[PDB]
RNA sequence: GCAGUCAAGCGUUCAUAGCGACAUUGCUUUUUGAUUCUUCGAUCGGCUCUUCCUAUCAUACCGAAGCAGAAUUCGGUAAGCGUUGGAUUGUUCACCCACUAAUAGGGAACGUGAGCUGGUAGACCGUCGUGAGACAGGUUAGUUUUACCCUACUGAU
RNA sequence: UUCAUCUAGACAGCCGGACGGUGGCCAUGGAAGUCGGAAUCCGCUAAGGAGUGUGUAACAACUCACCGGCCGAAUGAACUA
């Protein structure tokens, strides 16, 4: 789920080999002598083989568990990562690493052989043999790791999308305006240059409407493309429109701009309307009779709603945003507080007690020159948080103000003043 | 952690010393000299009781 | 973390392997197990702590749904001689135990009997769930 | 996040003020620092540095070579004694083969001998009772399959061993089934689909082991065609 | 240490008997060893012996023997130096295997199975005297031993084994004689398993109580009856549960699994 | 081999050799660095330790959890009667170290310092400084020549002072003598200060004041020949081990041929010379003014000396310094108070300590009353009265 | 309304008690919690640091209305004097002898009614019934008997924790005479009294409490112009898809 | 490891013999991360306490990484300071869960044999032996005891 | 030591040129010398690759390879010890 970023780095084969073997040469001891006991020599080389095995399987386990299971996640993420990374290659590489995690077999076999070593040379050659077979296995992992590091960097940079949240797609032709709609409606770092596939990916933005988080999704582009041939950039848009439970806003841009004709726009709309069968569609015109017939074209679809507006004005934008949110929430609650009251128990009156001071009072503007000092700043003036000694007095209310810096005696000879202290 | 003999912590302390602490350390010296001189003058006054 | 304030020092009464009382009606009666968070590391020394200290524990007596299950929570009474930095030495009738999550939030909703002043000042939700302080 | 955000950031703001000068200066100082690392880096790091540098030299030599160069028998008899590929192998002492094993509380009886090297026992082995067994052939030093190479075809196969016919050391060792260097074994060859004139499938052939498998867990061998 | 002895026993054996408890044979089966014997060692024979057939009715024994004779010979047995069952049948089968292995000069028979199944007792039953140490606690045989009959059949005692199939559970491992219940911490949580497995009629005939609910209440009833209580009035639930779990396995409480 | 379990050392190898100190009065081994910009000032003072007691304070410590809250604390009380100046020493610099080239004494000196110079006072003719007093004749040519020598050379100036043990209740009759450095400027002015201060006293208010962090140098309370367990802090062997259990069993398996300086053996515990720094003065009280133990919050007239006096000490009839916590040395000893050697960058040395109350109850038991008047009032009239 | 945090906690009972005519806060390292109240309030009413038996947990240690202020037995004479000196004579302050010392957990009150733990009576608690203020009621919030923690209150509305039932809500709003609602605080908290302080004109809670929770608080307490508690009529399905 | 390919060089006074660095192929079992994970014959481990090595686990300072921040990975100087508490003897040439900033590796013994503590005489079962007895075993019970000498070390004249 | 360049000017620096068919053909959302596959030709030239690298979404721009101007005499590579 949602930001598979915590994947440790996948080093290439040679670097991984250098790491795991230098760790063995460094951590485990390096000195033994022929005059030592054969048991000591055996334990030495056994420890080396076992540590070398454990390093490789720790590394491989960090790859296998950190990477996601492309099946078993969500169909939307599955299809997205399939069109990005070629699911077959993905699974094949990870299976290669799993079967290499073989190293265990080599370690066990060669340790059990080392139990019968009758000489330093024999034990040394067996150790060398185990580590060399490990090295061969890893040398045969040169390409999958290169693939997987790249997939790691990409899948870390992918955005976190919840498919079940209140969503709205922003669709249209290339070079329409649907991306700087996202720019204007929402915080998002997206490019708006005038050419077709300026964006090659999905971009996400969030906003809050009616005390509810929504997410808008800008999608790079779709072409008319008879659909048994299309690229991995448009299949992102298609899978996003198909999977998610959103509203969807098709931007038409009724104008000679766009480098695209209105006939082609309505053609694409009629091409991709089968995805729209349950998706709460709206059309927005961003500023002759056949061109208008082409609009009742699309109005004749059963569930649709047309709007005219601009990126020139910034209120129609919020207008149409709220329209899309309202269209969604209704059949959300379809697909899916009690305040109590007294009942008249008595006549005793109750009323809010508020002094005139707060009603005569002025709010606090944090960016006015002439304002209240607010002891934060008196602290800043005298000395910081941990040094400023506030006087708990200077606030107190007395008959005489000259006695500010007085003290009350607490104890006399044996007695306590607070016990004897009455007014009378 | 940062050790006692860490250069950065010692530089920060060096910057603090010249300010709010040396003023308090220097005031006490003038106070105590003013007391030291009076403890001489009172002994002279007692010597001049004879 | 989870606690509000500094690591303050009050004497140690509750080493590892100590069964102390739970009096809330979450279901437990007893708390035993190993661990103390913020404990040092010294050869041959026992992990033992208080100061509203958080500890790992199991129900030795209670409901089976929460027996067999390790859980964090906080000392509220000790029965050792503790010193207040304001005067006198304090001590309780007994040890007391009781249950929470790692953020300091309680599985139960009310506490019986007194709870330590410094324990309540250090753990907010204990102060909200406690009706009796000292 | 969300996409190539740093590439966007570099397009919008751009990398630093002091980026290109510093990169140029790093590339310039690398010539000094390479030699600095050579005269320093004592030990394994210097050894590896030298290895890397030698490999890099060879790569560039081959690259320049490729640049500048890119600027009698018939086909069927091309590609073409009965002595085995390993006569006169090192001789093994009985002491180096058999380890002494001692039995009793006060170990005073020895009479038992453990074979230290890899072995082939058979298909129906079924260990002898302890009071009656003298020769011990441990389970870890027991091979069923070898790695047999055909000299022709440049191909190897993991074949099951069928027997041991001749270990050149003391033919007792043949009956024990000791797979020392130079040992001759029968291996199955049904995987290769060999057939004699007449149509009878061959499923057994002689091979000679080329390694000392007491040092390597592998039993590597060469077919005798 | 135990599995080294297992593989040693197998490699030394010509025949392998697999001892099962008639209460739970499929629990006590150990299929991985049979698979190893299939792939590694087809020249061994691998027969089954249902033991403790005196604890279950005759029809359950017949059902299990029918179910298992489809694959492996599967004798039934009861081990006792005085009152036995299946001794002559097993003798006949072993001398059959001997007649087949006429060239070996002797034939070794290993005894494999879970702990507390009756391997040592079967050997003591064949020899008709106490040859191997026996105890109701699981791990009395800790290392192998050769034993002789006919000058031609060598029995081998093996320690008990449990494979680490993690689909298993600590409860399933408890309700097979494997562990010593003295070392487990909360024996009370397992008594629901005892109620699940056993029949209320036998369970009330055994302890002579009656009409309980709530195994927690069952324990306290039994403790008040036995006078098994602490300094005060708390009845010792822990020790009473330990005794119940020892009785369940040792066969003081009758229980059995049905086959298909 | 590699010990299987790391653990820290037992004891500190810097506080060695753990031998008896060569003098009851610990020797000050460093005075603060001189700034010749500032007035003339003593670097140290002498005192006599007199028990301990307990106080309550109102703490204005921002950031802390007793900020604006009350705190009980222990304090040490040193009887600090005025110190008398009797001499001057000049310490010239050399490429071997510091060398004294002349010492000058005063005209008249007390029987106390003469007793310090003597070892059997009741038999002697007490002829100590007769010829020096004679050298103090008409013009004092020698005195002025050596003083001018000190002005010319000698680099740094220390002053020989002694105590007024006569004032304390201690039964010793013999004063201590000590060199105390002058840390102002102008060696000429130092010498002039001393010349004017011969035969005259210096009180402790003229060397210290409240809220000052001082160092105590003293000798620590000999206990005698002690064993490993209590002298270094080692574990004890379980029970009935061979050749005893209060010791180190051995060194391990490995074989040396010697015993090291590092292996925690038996010997003397205590009477070591120690220098403990940064103790905050809480009160500079004076004998002339009673109600020393009283406070702004209390207003209960009483001196700090508890009922029945201190234990193994008498009453405080003299000026005293109160510091917080635990200094080295036991009651009835000689301690030197030095000032801090360095400017301290802690707010602890800035907070103006205010007291609320001081405990003047009996330390010869469980004291419940601060004053005999309180005891009288609580107990009521007895049989003996009337 | 307002959100803010001191040291880093969303629970405001760690620091403060707040009524129409005074605001108590705890003394801390920094004067930022005090400044947060001074910003919205200015010098209009007393804003007072101090501890209760050297403790910061003062909204959970104390309780009062615009007419007065009850503090426990563990309170010292000096802190009591400090409160007396720093507050006007209009607020009567009293130290109570009781077994249950956490008065802000044992009691929930407004200027016209109060609920209490069902436990022990007192002479001057039965006298406070009509002396000091008015009605006391021994009641229980869905079994939670810690009413000042598990229920926030004012003169204009009331909040309870979310496991309270409609029946009990109707039964308790009859006693208080003003509308109640069940809600959560600070990303799903049942403890509302510590997580929030509120009155006739102003609300203060933690940074982590969500916008729907703030909207309910604003509704049920009548903050924004105008929010007479059936603005829930507007924000019906927001709470539906939220919960 | 075995058997090979190639080719920078070396090359009986060889152009078409031989040697051969760096690279590289096959065999090890599989292609879709299902592997239920599955052990197969060794002739020690645990207390007190000191020091040392660095081949650095943590702390300190830096470099490179698609390193946004947060966290992490690789590496350079660095041995100043630390590097735990427990369960398990049907056994541990080890593993398990917790706390922790971290729970790094080793030596000075084991290059025959050296503090303190667990792991011959009697008796029983098993295998063998005609037998006396032995062992493929297993179980049980079962007395070395300095220093007062020199040196070292620690304190004291 | 061997091989090469050099007053018809060497090496290093600066400066300028660095073209034309042509945005060569396949491919693609786009790729024009520079993501990739395969051709890799001719023309005009002093010389200028269907292009050595940086770069652009693509062009652009810069760069080297190669030529020329200024400078005015030695220089470079591979090897051995
Ligand atoms: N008239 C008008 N033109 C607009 C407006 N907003 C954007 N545009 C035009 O849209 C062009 C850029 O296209 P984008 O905003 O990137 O739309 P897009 O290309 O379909 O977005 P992506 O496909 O996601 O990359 C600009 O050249 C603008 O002229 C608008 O509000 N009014
Ligand atoms: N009722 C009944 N009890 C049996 C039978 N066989 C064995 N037992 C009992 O089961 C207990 C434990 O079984 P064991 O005889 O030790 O079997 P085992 O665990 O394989 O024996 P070891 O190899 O020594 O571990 C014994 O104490 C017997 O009392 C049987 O056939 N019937
Ligand atoms: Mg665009
Ligand atoms: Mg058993």
């Amino acid at each position: 789920q949602l930001s598979w970023k915590d994947i440790p780095t996948v080093a290439p084969a040679n670097d991984l080999l250098d790491i795991v073997l230098n760790r063995t040469q460094r951590k485990t001891p390096t000195v033994i002598r022929p005059g030592f006991k054969i048991t000591r020599i055996r334990a030495f080389y056994m420890r080396k083989v076992k540590y070398t095995g454990e390093g490789f399987v720790e590394k491989f386990e960090d790859i296998l568990k950190g990477f996601p299971n492309i099946n078993d996640v969500h169909p939307f993420h599955r299809d997205l990562m399939d069109t990005l990374y070629e699911k077959n290659h993905y699974k094949i590489s990870l299976a290669a690493i799993s079967r290499a995690k073989l190293v265990e077999q080599v370690a066990r076999d060669y340790v059990r052989l080392l139990k019968f070593g009758q000489s330093l040379f024999q034990c040394k050659q067996l150790k060398r043999a185990a580590l060399g077979r490990m090295a061969t296995i890893v040398k045969k992992l040169r390409d999958p790791l290169a693939y997987l590091e790249q997939v790691r960097q990409h899948i870390g940079r992918l955005p976190s999308i919840d498919p079940n949240t209140r969503t709205l797609l922003i669709c249209g032709y290339p070079n329409v305006g649907k991306s700087s709609f996202l720019r204007c409606i929402t915080k998002s770092d997206v490019d708006v240059q005038p050419y077709a596939f300026t964006t090659k990916s999905l971009y996400v933005g969030h906003f809050d409407y009616k005390y509810l988080r929504f997410q808008a999704i800008d999608t790079p582009g779709i072409l008319d493309r008879p659909t048994e041939e299309m690229n991995n950039i448009e299949m992102q848009s298609i899978y996003a429109i198909a999977h998610l439970r959103s509203c969807v806003l098709y931007f038409m841009d009724l104008s000679e701009q766009c480098g695209f004709t209105i006939e082609a726009q309505v053609k694409l709309f009629h091409s991709i309307k089968p995805l729209f069968a349950n998706k709460s569609v709206m059309v927005v015109i961003n500023t002759d009779e056949e061109r208008a017939q082409l609009l009742e074209s699309v109005k004749e679809v059963p569930g649709v709603e047309i709007m005219t507006s601009s990126c020139q004005l910034e209120e129609n934008v919020m207008e149409v945003r709220n329209k899309a949110c309202e269209k969604l929430l209704a059949s959300r609650i379809e697909n899916k507080i009690h305040v109590a009251q007294p009942q008249a128990r008595d006549d005793v009156k109750r009323t809010p007690f508020i002094p005139e001071s707060v009603k005569n009072l002025k709010k606090y503007d944090p960016e006015d020159p002439n304002r209240r000092k607010l002891a934060r700043d008196i602290e800043a003036e005298n000395g910081g948080a941990g040094v400023f000694n506030v006087n708990l007095k200077d606030k107190y209310l007395l008959e005489d103000d000259e006695w500010k810096n007085d003290i009350m005696p607490e104890i006399l000879d044996g007695k306590n003043v607070y016990d004897f202290l009455d007014p009378e | 952690a940062k050790s006692l003999r860490a250069s950065s912590h010692l530089n920060a302390k060096s910057v603090k010393r010249r300010g709010v602490f040396q003023k308090a350390v220097d005031a006490r010296e003038q106070r105590i000299s003013d007391k030291l001189k009076e403890d001489l003058l009172k002994q002279k006054l007692e010597d001049l009781k004879k | 973390n989870g606690a509000q304030g500094t690591k303050f020092r009050i004497s140690l009464g509750l080493p590892v392997g100590a069964i102390m009382n739970c009096a809330d009606n979450s279901g437990a009666r007893n708390l035993y197990i190993i661990a103390v968070k913020g404990s040092g590391s010294r050869l041959n020394r026992l992990p033992a702590a208080s100061l509203g200290d958080m500890v790992m524990a199991t129900v030795k007596k209670g409901k089976p749904e929460l027996r067999k299950k390790v859980m964090p929570a906080i000392v509220v009474r000790q029965a050792k001689s503790w010193r207040r930095r304001d005067g006198v030495f304090l001590y309780f009738e007994d040890n007391a135990g009781v249950i929470a999550n790692p953020k300091g939030e309680m599985k139960g909703s009310a506490i019986t009997g007194p709870v330590g002043k410094e324990c309540a000042d250090l753990w907010p939700r204990v102060a909200s769930n406690s009706g009796v302080v000292v | 996040p969300q996409n190539d955000y740093i590439e966007r950031h570099i397009k919008q703001h751009g990398k630093r003020l002091d980026h290109e000068e510093r990169k140029r200066k790093r590339e310039a100082r690398e010539s000094h620092k390479i030699s600095e690392r050579a005269q320093k880096l004592t030990g394994w790091k210097g050894k590896q540095f030298a290895k890397k540098r030698y490999a890099e030299k060879v790569s560039m030599r081959k690259k320049i070579k490729a640049h500048e160069q890119s600027k009698a028998l018939p086909t069927y008899l091309l590609d073409r004694k009965f002595s085995v590929p390993l006569p006169k192998v090192r001789g093994i002492s009985e002491e180096e083969m058999f380890k002494v094993i001692k039995t009793g509380k006060s170990r005073s009886k020895s009479w038992k001998r453990m074979i230290t090297k890899h072995t082939f026992v058979g298909e129906g082995f079924t260990r002898r009772p302890v009071k009656m067994e003298r020769i011990i052939r441990p389970s870890a030093l027991r091979q069923k399959k070898a790695n047999v190479t055909h000299p022709e075809l440049g191909v190897t196969v993991f074949l099951p061993i069928l027997a041991v016919k001749k270990n050149p050391q003391s033919p007792m060792y043949t009956q024990l089934g000791v797979l020392t260097k130079g040992t001759i074994i029968e291996v199955n060859v049904s995987e290769l689909g060999m057939v004699t004139a007449g149509g009878k499938v061959v499923w057994g052939k002689y091979a000679q082991v080329t390694n000392e498998p007491d040092r390597d867990g592998c039993v590597n061998a060469v077919l005798l065609v | 240490r135990i599995w080294n002895e297992l593989y040693k026993v197998i490699d030394s054996s010509d025949v392998v008997i697999h001892v099962l408890d008639a209460r739970d044979p499929l629990g006590t089966r150990c299929k991985s060893v049979e698979e190893y014997m299939k792939k590694e060692t087809p020249h061994k024979h691998l027969i089954y012996v249902l033991n403790k057939c005196d604890l279950v009715p005759t029809w359950v024994a017949a059902a299990w023997v029918k179910h298992l004779s489809k694959e492996r010979p599967t004798l039934a047995f009861h081990a006792s130096i005085t009152n036995s069952f299946g001794k002559g049948s097993l003798i006949q089968l072993l001398r059959q295997f001997s007649q087949l292995h006429t060239d070996r000069k002797q034939i070794s028979v290993g005894f494999i199975g879970y702990p507390n199944t009756g391997k040592s007792s079967i050997i003591n039953t064949l020899r008709k005297k106490k040859v191997c140490q026996v105890a109701p606690i699981p791990g009395e045989t800790k290392v192998w031993q050769y034993i002789t009959l006919m000058k031609r059949i060598f029995l081998i005692d093996c320690p008990g084994i449990v494979p680490p199939s993690s689909k298993d559970s600590e409860e399933d491992i408890l309700f097979r004689g494997v562990v010593r219940v003295e070392h487990v911490t909360h024996p009370e949580q397992y008594i629901p398993g005892v109620l699940k497995r056993c029949q209320v009629k036998h369970l009330e005939r055994t302890y002579e109580i009656s009409g309980w609910k709530d195994a927690t209440e069952f324990i306290e009833i039994l403790a008040r009856k036995q006078g098994r209580l602490l300094k005060g009035g708390e009845p010792d639930e822990s020790g009473v549960s330990k005794q119940i779990l020892n009785d369940f396995n040792r066969g003081k409480i009758p229980w059995f699994v049905l086959p298909p | 081999s590699h010990r299987k379990y790391e653990a820290p050392r037992h004891g500190h190898l810097g506080f060695l050799p753990r031998k008896r100190a060569a003098s009851i009065r610990a020797r000050v081994k460093a005075f603060p660095k001189d700034d010749r910009s500032k007035p003339v000032a003593l670097t140290s003072f002498l005192g006599y330790k007199a028990g301990m007691t307990t106080i309550v304070r109102d703490l204005d410590r921002p950031g802390s959890k007793f900020h604006k809250r009350e705190v009980v604390e222990a304090v040490t009380v040193v009887d600090t009667p005025p110190v008398v100046v009797v001499g001057v020493v000049g310490y010239v610099e050399t490429p071997r170290g510091l060398r004294s080239l002349t010492t000058v004494w005063a005209e008249h000196l007390s029987d106390e310092v003469k007793r310090r110079f003597y070892k059997n006072w009741y038999k002697s003719k007490k002829k100590a400084f007769t010829k020096y007093s004679a050298k103090y004749a008409q013009d004092g040519a020698g005195i002025e020549r050596e003083l001018a020598r000190i002005k010319k050379y000698a680099s740094v100036v220390r002053v020989l002072v002694h105590t007024q043990i006569r004032k304390t209740p201690l039964a010793q009759k013999k004063a201590h003598l000590a060199e105390i450095q002058l840390n102002g400027g102008s060696i000429s002015e130092k010498v002039d200060w001393a010349r004017e201060h011969f035969e005259k006293t210096v009180a402790v208010d003229s060397v210290f004041e409240q809220n000052e962090m001082i160092d105590a140098i003293a000798v620590t309370k000999g206990h005698g020949f002690e064993g490993v367990t209590h002298r270094w802090g080692t574990k004890k062997l379980p029970r009935k081990t061979h050749r005893g259990l209060r010791k180190v069993a051995c060194i391990g398996a490995w074989h040396p041929a010697h015993v090291m300086w590092s292996v925690a053996r038996a010997g003397q515990r205590g009477y070591h010379s120690r220098t403990s720094i940064n103790h905050k003065i809480y009160r500079v009280g004076k004998g002339d003014d009673e109600a020393n133990g009283a406070t702004s919050f209390d207003r209960t007239k009483k001196t700090i000396t508890p009922m029945g006096g201190f234990v193994h000490y008498g009453e405080i009839k003299n000026d005293f310094i109160m510091v917080k916590g635990c200094i080295p040395g036991n009651r009835k000893r000689i301690v030197t108070l030095r000032k801090s050697l360095y400017t301290n960058t802690s707010r602890k040395a800035l907070e103006e300590v205010s007291l609320k109350w001081i405990d003047t109850a009996s330390k010869f038991g469980k004291g419940r009353f601060q004053t005999p008047a309180e005891k009288h009032a609580f107990m009521g009239t007895l049989k003996k009265d009337l | 309304a307002t959100r803010t945090q001191f040291e880093n906690s969303n629970e405001i009972g760690v620091f403060s008690k707040l009524t129409n005519t005074y605001c108590l806060v705890a003394v801390g390292g920094s004067e930022n919690f005090y400044s947060a109240f001074e910003a919205e309030l200015g010098d209009a009413i007393p804003i007072v640091h101090t501890t209760i038996a050297g403790t910061r947990i003062i909204g959970r240690m104390t309780a009062g209305n615009r007419r007065g202020l009850l503090v426990p037995t563990q309170t010292t004479d000096q802190e009591l004097q400090h409160l007396r000196n720093s507050l006007p004579d209009s607020v009567k302050i009293q130290r109570v002898e009781e077994r249950l010392s956490a008065l802000g957990n044992v009691i929930c009150c407004n200027d016209y009614v109060a609920l209490v733990h069902p436990d022990i009576d007192r002479e001057t608690e039965e006298l406070i019934s009509d002396v000091l203020g008015v009605e006391v009621f021994r009641q229980t919030i869905s079994g939670n008997i810690l009413v000042g923690s598990y229920c926030s209150l004012s003169n204009q509305g009331g909040l309870v924790h979310p496991q309270t039932s409609v029946q009990d809500q109707e039964e308790l709003s009859s006693l208080l005479q003003v509308p109640l609602v069940a809600g959560t605080v600070n990303r799903g908290s049942s403890v509302v009294g510590a997580g929030m302080v509120v009155n006739d004109y102003l609300a203060v809670t933690g940074l982590d409490t969500t916008a729907p929770e703030l909207s309910v608080i604003e509704s049920i307490f009548r903050l924004q112009d105008a929010q007479p508690e059936s603005i829930s009529g507007n924000l019906r399905d927001t709470l539906i898809e939220t919960y």
